[PDB]
């Protein structure tokens, strides 16, 4: 069982610099044969694997030349010469010169891009969702960097806390920025109990953090 | 040129028993190894098992030794994966790739070992306000198990969507949204449809959302 250990966990990188990942095995990943079987593998998110190097430093067919594959023995490095904004997502290396068949942990590339401010929506729940007896606020942030934002839930400015879940998108391939929704889970009886519903958001991109809010009906 | 397309995943009970199939086209299927790899929800890749063209060596992992089972039909240009005894660390996302290198992989096939019934997904319109740019959205509210299929007006509208990864609700079910952002003053000139597709409870849903 050959182990890789993958440096480093993650990667920020400006667009059009440099970047290196490192890839080393417990031992020597030399087959009979003489080659050296290991392979760099980059997956964006939901998406299956696409290869990149194979044999150490072959670039695959249609793979662009920024690319380039280094390392023999136990050392062993993927090189970007230039960042481009697709190269977000995770990286590994394979080793595939001795069973079991073994990877790495990954590595997350991230782009350093300039502060964007997210964009802030709030809708009220459907009214076929109501009839169901439960009542869903959901809270949009799109297209914000960095991606440390904090969503604040109020009805009737009262703060809520741990009735509220948070999903956020993988870093977009093109302009590099990351979206976030917030749900704010109420029974229908409790949702009717309250008039003025508000997300406020705290990001790096806004001095004074932002309120959008609606009062239920009106 | 290449297509591998892996099928036979879904729901099933812990110590149920699954067959996973992956046909093949675009290249001579006997002349390469076929792997499974499977990727568990949120971690890296594991390597599961192999199998050469003549299915002559079989390689399995430690984890799967005993209850998966690897198998090749040539003629068919079919790779199979008989796995019993199944257990909840084996829920995942499985893969077959082509090859040592893993040059080919294809679409991927999601496995969920739970007692859990499945439950289709129920579509709520997020309704735009009133600007520079405007927001809206569908919320597809408890679900299982995953996944769930989004497009907008049938593939048509691509530009402006996010399809946000799913959270497990205490409920035990799963509940995601998709939005899609257009230039404030195209409201109401273009017509908006988020189509909803649960295959593991054969629910197919087109939600209208229009500005309230």
């Amino acid at each position: 069982d050959i182990v890789m250990t993958q440096t480093p966990l993650s990667s920020a990188v400006t667009l059009g610099q440099p970047a290196s990942i490192s890839c080393r095995s417990s031992q020597r990943l030399v087959h009979s044969d003489g080659n050296t079987y290991l392979s760099w593998l980059h997956q964006r998110p939901g998406q299956p694997p696409r290869l990149l190097i194979y044999k150490v430093s072959l670039r695959f067919s249609g793979v662009p030349d920024r690319f380039s594959g280094s390392g023999a023995g136990t050392d062993f490095t993927l090189k970007i010469s230039r960042v481009e904004a697709e190269d977000v997502g995770i990286y590994y290396c394979m080793q595939a010169t001795q069973f079991p068949l073994t990877f790495g942990g990954g590595t997350k590339v991230e782009i350093k891009r300039t502060v964007a401010a997210p964009s802030v929506f709030i809708f009220p729940p459907s009214d076929e969702q109501l009839k169901s007896g439960t009542a869903s606020v959901v809270c949009l942030l799109n297209n914000f960097y960095p991606r440390e934002a904090k969503v604040q839930w109020k009805v009737d400015n009262a703060l809520q806390s741990g009735n509220s879940q948070e999903s956020v998108t993988e870093q977009d391939s093109k302009d590099s920025t990351y979206s976030l929704s917030s749900t704010l889970t109420l029974s229908k009886a409790d949702y009717e109990k309250h008039k003025v519903y508000a997300c406020e958001v705290t990001h790096q991109g806004l001095s004074s953090p932002v309120t959008k809010s609606f009062n239920r009906g009106e | 040129e290449v297509q591998l397309l892996e099928s036979g995943g879904g729901l099933v009970k812990p110590g149920g028993s699954l067959r996973l199939s992956c046909a093949a086209s675009g290249f001579t299927f006997n002349e390469y190894m076929m792997n499974w790899v499977r990727q568990p929800p949120g971690k890296g890749l594991e390597w599961v098992s192999s199998i050469s063209g003549t299915s002559t060596y079989i390689n399995y992992a430690d984890s799967v030794k005993g209850r998966f089972t690897i198998s090749r039909d040539n003629a068919k240009n079919s790779l199979y994966l008989q796995m019993n005894s199944l257990r909840s660390d084996d829920t995942a996302m499985y893969y077959c790739a082509r090859g040592s290198t893993g040059g080919y992989w294809g679409q991927g096939t999601l496995i969920t070992v739970s007692s859990a019934s499945t439950k289709g997904p129920s579509v709520f319109p997020l309704a735009p306000s009133s600007g520079g740019t405007a927001a809206l959205g569908c919320l597809v509210k408890d679900y299982f198990p995953e996944p769930v299929t989004v497009s907008w007006n049938s593939g048509a509208l691509t530009s402006g969507v996010h399809t946000f990864p799913a959270v497990l609700q205490s409920s035990g079910l799963y509940s995601l949204s998709s939005v899609v952002t257009v230039p404030s003053s195209s409201l109401g000139t273009q017509t908006y449809i988020c189509n909803v597709n649960h295959k593991p409870s054969n629910t197919k849903v087109d939600k209208k959302v229009e500005p309230k």
